[PDB]
């Protein structure tokens, strides 16, 4: 409330400069308000909108015919086995 | 701090053919978008089936770390 | 004199009933006030024997 | 903790790091000068302006 | 692979509307497991055929890679015809709704 | 001073008669009662609900044809209610997107 | 037993299975916090308290965001200003 | 097969490398919460700038420009499941109105494209004898020396 | 043949746990004294310590703005000189006195010492949490500075 | 700093971002002088994205 | 000299980027159970939002 | 039939069906 | 403002907030869906391999 002159954004809006215009809309506006998003547009369906959901859409479904191949195949190894050598693990986790 | 090194080795040894595959192909992708003539091309095509044969020798070199690095005695 | 009213009636004390028609009337309001010819436009729809794909 | 993500796109096909499109104003093209002039060569499908 | 042809056919005759009422009228008095059944052991007297003629028979498309070509050769059509069909829809529809490559924008700058 | 510690209390136990495996065959019965029962009651459960559904659908739609048609305007009718529902809200949507025109 | 290639799981799990206790501790005190909280409701409270908030300060001198009431020198008709 | 592993030696629910422990650990990771949907409080992290959700957006509106609307998605994820009275900095606002204006101007100019607006369609108007001209020369400015 | 008549699987289960109980503290006691005190009470009870204060209680960045700000440190150990971006747990109950207290020592604080976050200034007899709830929320980095003015 | 003076749309176009952050400042001191505040929900079931991860309490 | 554009920059789909949708995405279609909500709440005498008094 | 000759365990792990119990055992946290 | 310490004791979150980072970048979105495919077909590949 210092620098009327330089600070535009706190001004008010051309139409309020015009001494012209159940309840009516008010005179006088300033251009502050472009800094809110719901200041002149309703909050309707605010809470709502994030709730309008749809499914996913993959399918997990390849047919496995095993009558193709003879050979095994390598597999991963995932997790370490902590049934055997329960006790020790933290101390032989770290070698090889 | 093995624990560190172990999975550096891994991750290495598991992205070496995606990289082969990926950079490796984009330098290729250059080269072709630069490329107008003919001569040019007929000896980037054999530049190109040696990207293939490095791709699938990346590949084997990965298997067998691989299979190194996730075999278990127990 | 201290309200910023044309009347005295400020509207109803109860909000209104939802209603399809009312919606459609608000609607059709607001588009002849706006004016804008462009509404409804549809440059590129997505080919489908359904009239709108999605929606 | 509060600033958000960029999408992430990796694999042999297809990834979304050798380029960056920008944001929804400040957009930039996502493929370098060299293959600006052939990115007709990097689609499945082109469809051209129309002059 | 083989009958290519005849699986051509086949899709013509099942567009034909006709044949949807001669396919109406053959239903009455059939069951689901049955259909199931039926198109099952067609899709395996296929797979079939081509196991025991590969053994001593080849076809006019044989070469070096064997069925491995043919059959790369129904993936490469299939994606032509059905999934590029399907980006470029998907590209007209990102181009009129943010712009081309809408899709990969960054987010919004905080 | 001597050893103080046994050596099962450093050795690792049997490579392949350990205690875990020897456990968990020792608790096999109990876990096949166990799941089982559930199974079962889910399975006796499923049957109740699905024999009266298979009975009463094709009492009144024997054969394939019909019940063909018979989902075919279930998938109908359930579209169209949806469809109802978002007009409704589309039109709502409409209306919120005329208020930003009109900002 | 173990590898290189299970190095991120040995470190996940030597890092995340001694903090489970703590999990399932801090678990069992929010609920007696909750359960204190609702007691604390039923008997009864002059302004409300908000079950699911970190903290509520409010009272008769005291406004629900840790600052004085204003206008609660006297003594109103109506009660309670809230 | 399955169930007379766990009693196998070495093929413990996911501990080996057998098949079932590969199936053993799949079914862990589903269980588990890592793959879920995020929360509301979380959506403005990754998925709100999400090619699959820009798409799914784009073809459920089919006609329409859904950046309006996201950002909006955006406003509400971070002030009514998050917390924050003010969830969108200078960037995020002049987003938003650079947004509503491209809706305006969509709707006031019918077939308006990308120059003007970021839109681009094949199926155009044209006249009928479309003229083609070099354009001017950029306009000499005035400059010392 | 599974279970008798007569005892209970309850029964079961506590002999059970009687049994799991000795086998731990036999090999407890037939154990390396080097290793088990540490593996078993000291680096659990320090990982407890740290998880539940981080899930329980709320921390904040603290800042000062000048050095001639800074607390006397020297005396106490382990810390011999203040560091900016101290991470500080506190409660719920605590005051911008009682924070500015506990970052001097208990000793005599400079002169209009003041407290801030993202810009905004609190007062002294203010909740910190509320405070930063209301003015820099997800952001506790807190600054003290001297506002003379 | 920027000569407003002379250049106001340029210098407002650098300052407008203080004058939100005071904005904002208002509506926070309002907000803690009379007491406004809101009832929050429960936890939601993945607030933590991952079991091992900390969930920093935030006032 | 703004309406009706011409087609300005080129429209096209790189090589291997998904889609993210079936073949039934068509036939799919969007839901809201908020007039479903209200209806129930309206019959119910559930709570009614502070909006409903002017 | 009754707690105690339920919870018996020859009753239980022979003749008893645990199913249900069990179930509910399984699904505690969400009935919580 | 960005030198922000952090006690030397939560250390031991250094695997939580890896894990963290990658569901809140990777697992819980598209790419993550991907994974889990990904790990399915490991053990499909398994599978076929003992077969
Ligand atoms: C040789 C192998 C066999 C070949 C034949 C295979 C094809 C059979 C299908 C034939 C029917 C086609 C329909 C024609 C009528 C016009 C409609 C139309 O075509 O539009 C569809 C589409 C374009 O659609 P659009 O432009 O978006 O407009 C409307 C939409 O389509 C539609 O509107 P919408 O979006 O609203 O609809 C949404 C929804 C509607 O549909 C649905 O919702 C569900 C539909 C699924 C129904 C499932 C069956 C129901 C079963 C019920 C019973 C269950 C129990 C019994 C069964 C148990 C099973 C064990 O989804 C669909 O649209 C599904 C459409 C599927 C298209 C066909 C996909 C196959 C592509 C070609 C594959 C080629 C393979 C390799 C060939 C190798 C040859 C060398 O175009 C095509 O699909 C083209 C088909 C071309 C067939 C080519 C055959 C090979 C010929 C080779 C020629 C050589 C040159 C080829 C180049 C490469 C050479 C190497
Ligand atoms: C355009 C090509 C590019 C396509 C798009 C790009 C796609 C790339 C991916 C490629 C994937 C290929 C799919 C591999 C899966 C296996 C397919 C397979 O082996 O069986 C195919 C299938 C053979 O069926 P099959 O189960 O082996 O049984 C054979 C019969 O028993 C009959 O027994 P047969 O002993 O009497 O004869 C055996 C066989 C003999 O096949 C051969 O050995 C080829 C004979 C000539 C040697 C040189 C071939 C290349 C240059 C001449 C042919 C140009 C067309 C390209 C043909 C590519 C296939 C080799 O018959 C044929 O396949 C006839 C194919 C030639 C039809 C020519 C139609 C001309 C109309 C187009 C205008 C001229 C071309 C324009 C320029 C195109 C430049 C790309 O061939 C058919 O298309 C059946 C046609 C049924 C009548 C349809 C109504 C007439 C429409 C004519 C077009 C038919 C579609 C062909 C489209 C290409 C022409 C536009
Ligand atoms: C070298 C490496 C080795 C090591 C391996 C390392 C990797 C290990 C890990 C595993 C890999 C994980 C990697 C991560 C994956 C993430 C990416 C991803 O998955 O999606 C990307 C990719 C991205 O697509 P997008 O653009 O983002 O769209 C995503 C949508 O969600 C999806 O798009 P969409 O929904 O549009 O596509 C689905 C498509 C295909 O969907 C399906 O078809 C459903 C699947 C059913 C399969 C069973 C039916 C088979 C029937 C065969 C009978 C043919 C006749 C027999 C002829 C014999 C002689 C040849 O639908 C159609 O195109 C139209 C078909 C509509 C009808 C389907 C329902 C009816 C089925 C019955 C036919 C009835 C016809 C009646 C006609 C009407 C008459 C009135 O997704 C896809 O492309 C999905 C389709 C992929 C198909 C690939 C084609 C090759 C399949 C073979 C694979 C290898 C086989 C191995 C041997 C086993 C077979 C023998
Ligand atoms: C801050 C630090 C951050 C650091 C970074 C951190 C990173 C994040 C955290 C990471 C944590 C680690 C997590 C693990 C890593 C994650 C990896 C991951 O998730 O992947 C994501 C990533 C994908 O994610 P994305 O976001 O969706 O990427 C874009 C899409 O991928 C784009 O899709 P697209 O447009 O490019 O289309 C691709 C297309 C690709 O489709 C194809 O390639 C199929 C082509 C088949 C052609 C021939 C088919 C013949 C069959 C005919 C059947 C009968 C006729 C029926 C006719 C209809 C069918 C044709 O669709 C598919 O991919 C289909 C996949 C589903 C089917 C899989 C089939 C597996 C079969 C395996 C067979 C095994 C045989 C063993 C025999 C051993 C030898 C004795 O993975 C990929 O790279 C995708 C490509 C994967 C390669 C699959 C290739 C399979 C080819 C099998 C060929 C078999 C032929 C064998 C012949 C040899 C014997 C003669
Ligand atoms: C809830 C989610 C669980 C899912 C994952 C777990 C797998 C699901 C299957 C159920 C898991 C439990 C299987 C137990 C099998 C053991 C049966 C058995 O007979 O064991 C021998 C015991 C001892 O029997 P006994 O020695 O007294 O008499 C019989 C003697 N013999 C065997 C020689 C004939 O039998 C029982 O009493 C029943 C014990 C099982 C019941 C308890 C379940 C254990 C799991 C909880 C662990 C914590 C225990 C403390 C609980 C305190 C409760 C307040
Ligand atoms: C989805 C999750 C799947 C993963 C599985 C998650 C659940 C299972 C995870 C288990 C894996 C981690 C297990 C590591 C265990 C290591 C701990 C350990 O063994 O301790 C080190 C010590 C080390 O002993 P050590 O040093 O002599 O020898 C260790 C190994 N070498 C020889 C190589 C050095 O182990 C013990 O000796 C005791 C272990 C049993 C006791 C366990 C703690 C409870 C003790 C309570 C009794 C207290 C009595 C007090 C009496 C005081 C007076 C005497
Ligand atoms: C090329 C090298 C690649 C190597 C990468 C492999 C990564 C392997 C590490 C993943 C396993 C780590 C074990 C973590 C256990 C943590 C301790 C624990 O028990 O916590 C349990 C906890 C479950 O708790 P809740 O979520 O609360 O359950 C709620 C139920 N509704 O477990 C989990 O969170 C699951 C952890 C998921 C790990 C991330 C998955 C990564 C996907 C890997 C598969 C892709 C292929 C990987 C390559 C294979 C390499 C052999
Ligand atoms: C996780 C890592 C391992 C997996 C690797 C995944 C694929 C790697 C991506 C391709 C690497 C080369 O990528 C190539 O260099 C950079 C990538 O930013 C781009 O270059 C572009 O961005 C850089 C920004 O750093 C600019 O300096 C440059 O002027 C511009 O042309 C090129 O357009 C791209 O072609
Ligand atoms: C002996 C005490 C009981 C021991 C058993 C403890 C089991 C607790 C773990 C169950 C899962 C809890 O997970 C989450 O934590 C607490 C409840 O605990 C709830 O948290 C929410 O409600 C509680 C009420 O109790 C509030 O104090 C809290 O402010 C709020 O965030 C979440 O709604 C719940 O989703």
């Amino acid at each position: 409330p210092f620098m009327w002159r330089q600070r535009a954004y706190c001004a008010p809006v051309p139409s309020a400069f015009a001494s012209q215009q159940g309840v009516r809309k008010p005179l006088l506006r300033s251009n502050s308000e472009s800094l809110s998003v719901f200041s002149q547009i309703p909050d309707g369906l605010l809470g709502h909108t994030t709730s309008v959901t749809m499914g996913n859409s993959d399918i997990f479904f390849l047919p496995k015919p095993s009558n193709l191949l003879k050979i095994a195949l390598p597999a991963f190894v995932f997790m370490p086995n902590l049934t055997i050598f329960t006790r020790a693990f933290p101390f032989y986790a770290h070698t090889s | 701090r093995f624990y560190f090194m172990y999975m550096a080795r891994t991750t290495f040894q598991a992205v070496r053919p995606l990289l082969a595959f990926s950079v490796f192909g984009e330098v290729m992708k250059l080269v072709l978008a630069t490329m107008s003539s003919g001569l040019f091309s007929f000896l980037f095509s054999f530049v190109l089936a040696f990207e293939v044969f490095y791709f699938f020798l990346q590949c084997y070199i990965s298997y067998t770390f691989l299979t190194m690095f996730f075999t278990v005695l127990f | 004199h201290l309200y910023n009213v044309d009347s005295t009636d400020l509207g109803s004390a109860v909000a209104p009933v939802r209603s399809k028609e009312q919606l459609d009337r608000v609607a059709d309001s607001l588009k002849a006030d706006l004016n804008l010819p462009g509404y409804g436009h549809i440059p590129y729809k997505w080919e489908s024997l359904r009239p709108n794909p999605g929606a | 903790h509060e600033q958000p993500y960029r999408a992430f796109s990796l694999g042999f096909t297809a990834n979304n790091l050798s380029g960056n499109w920008g944001d929804y104003i400040d957009r930039q093209d996502n493929k370098n000068a060299l293959m600006r002039p052939a990115r007709m060569m990097f689609t499945d499908v082109f469809i051209p302006t129309t002059k | 692979g083989f009958h290519f042809q005849q699986y051509i056919a086949m899709a013509g005759r099942a567009i034909n509307p006709v044949q949807w009422t001669r396919a109406w009228r053959r239903m009455e008095g059939k069951s689901a497991t049955e259909v199931y059944r039926d198109a099952l052991a067609w899709t395996n007297n296929q797979f079939a055929q081509i196991s025991r003629a590969s053994q001593y028979r080849a076809w006019w498309w044989q070469n070096p890679l064997g069925m491995g070509l043919v059959l790369y050769g129904t993936y490469k059509a299939w994606h032509m015809i059905y999934m590029v069909r399907k980006q470029k829809k998907t590209a007209q529809l990102v181009a009129a709704a943010y712009g081309q490559g809408g899709q990969w924008l960054n987010p919004v700058p905080r | 001073f001597g050893p103080t510690l046994p050596d099962h209390a450093y050795y690792g136990e049997h490579a392949t008669y350990n205690y875990f495996v020897l456990f968990i065959r020792g608790m096999r019965p109990y876990l096949e009662k166990i799941f089982g029962d559930c199974a079962s009651t889910i399975k006796n459960a499923a049957v109740a609900v699905y024999r009266p559904v298979n009975a009463f659908v094709v009492k009144h739609n024997p054969d394939l044809r019909l019940q063909f048609v018979a989902f075919a305007s279930f998938i109908a009718t359930h579209m169209a209610i949806t469809k109802e529902f978002n007009d409704m809200y589309q039109r709502l949507v409409d209306i919120t997107s005329l208020l930003e025109l009109q900002a | 037993s173990t590898s290189p290639g299970l190095a991120f799981a040995n470190l996940t799990l030597l890092l995340d299975v001694p903090q489970l206790p703590a999990i399932w501790a801090v678990n069992a005190w929010r609920e007696l916090n909750g359960l204190f909280t609702e007691m604390k409701t039923l008997a009864g409270t002059s302004d409300l308290l908000y079950p699911s908030n970190r903290y509520n300060p409010q009272n008769e001198k005291t406004n629900r965001m840790g600052r004085p009431r204003k206008y609660n020198h006297g003594e109103w008709m109506f009660g309670n200003s809230y | 097969q399955f169930w007379e592993a766990q009693f196998a030696n070495r093929s413990f629910f996911f501990f080996g490398n057998a098949w079932t422990s590969a199936a053993a650990f799949a079914f862990f990771i589903w269980w588990s919460r890592v793959f879920d949907p995020p929360p509301k409080e979380r959506l403005d992290r990754y998925w709100l700038n999400s090619p699959k959700f820009r798409i799914l957006s784009a073809f459920h509106n089919p006609g329409k420009r859904p950046g309006l609307k996201i950002s909006l998605m955006t406003y509400e994820a971070r002030y009514c499941y998050r917390g924050l009275d003010h969830p969108f900095t200078l960037n995020e606002m002049k987003d938003f109105l650079f947004k509503l204006r491209e809706q305006y101007l969509v709707n006031k100019y019918e077939g308006i494209q990308f120059p003007f607006v970021f839109r681009q369609f094949n199926r155009v108007s044209t006249p009928g004898t479309l003229e083609v001209h070099t354009s001017p020369a950029l306009q000499q400015q005035p400059h010392f020396h | 043949p599974l279970g008798v008549k007569g005892r209970s699987v309850f029964a079961g289960m506590r002999s059970f746990i009687g049994q799991r109980l000795g086998r731990l503290y036999d090999s407890f006691y037939y154990s390396q004294s080097s290793t088990k005190y540490v593996m078993v009470f000291l680096f659990p009870a320090g990982i407890f310590y740290t998880r539940f204060r981080a899930d329980t209680k709320l921390g904040y960045h603290v800042f000062i703005n000048e050095e001639k700000l800074y607390p006397d440190y020297s005396q106490n150990y382990f810390d011999t000189k203040w560091t900016n971006g101290r991470k500080v747990y506190l409660d719920d109950e605590t005051t911008v006195e009682q924070l500015k207290a506990q970052i001097y020592g208990g000793k005599a604080a400079p002169e209009n010492v003041k407290v801030a976050c993202r810009g905004r200034v609190f007062e002294d007899a203010d909740n910190v949490a509320m405070a930063v709830r209301a003015f820099c929320k997800r952001d506790p980095r807190l600054l003290l500075f001297q506002d003379n003015l | 700093s920027a000569q407003a003076r002379i250049d106001p749309q340029g210098a407002a176009t650098k300052c407008v971002k203080w004058f939100n952050e005071w904005r904002q400042c208002a509506w926070d001191q309002e907000k803690m002088v009379k007491g406004y505040n809101y009832i929050e929900d429960r936890r939601a079931r993945k607030h933590k994205p991952y079991i091992g991860a900390p969930d920093l309490q935030y006032s | 000299s703004m309406d009706h554009g011409m087609q300005y920059s080129s429209i096209y789909w790189e090589t291997s980027h998904r889609t993210y949708l079936p073949f039934w995405a068509s036939l799919t279609q969007k839901f809201s159970w908020k007039i479903m909500d209200d209806q129930i709440r309206s019959f119910l005498r559930l709570p009614k939002p502070v909006t409903t008094e002017p | 039939v009754s707690f105690s000759q339920f919870f018996d365990s020859e009753y239980f792990w022979t003749k008893a069906n645990v199913g249900p119990f069990f179930l509910f055992l399984f699904t505690s946290p969400f009935w919580y | 403002y960005d030198n922000t310490a952090s006690p030397k004791s939560e250390l031991i979150f250094m695997a939580g907030n890896a894990l963290g980072y990658c569901t809140e970048r990777f697992f819980e979105n598209e790419y993550g869906q991907s994974i889990f495919m990904f790990a399915l077909g490991l053990a499909y590949l398994a599978m076929l391999g003992h077969e």
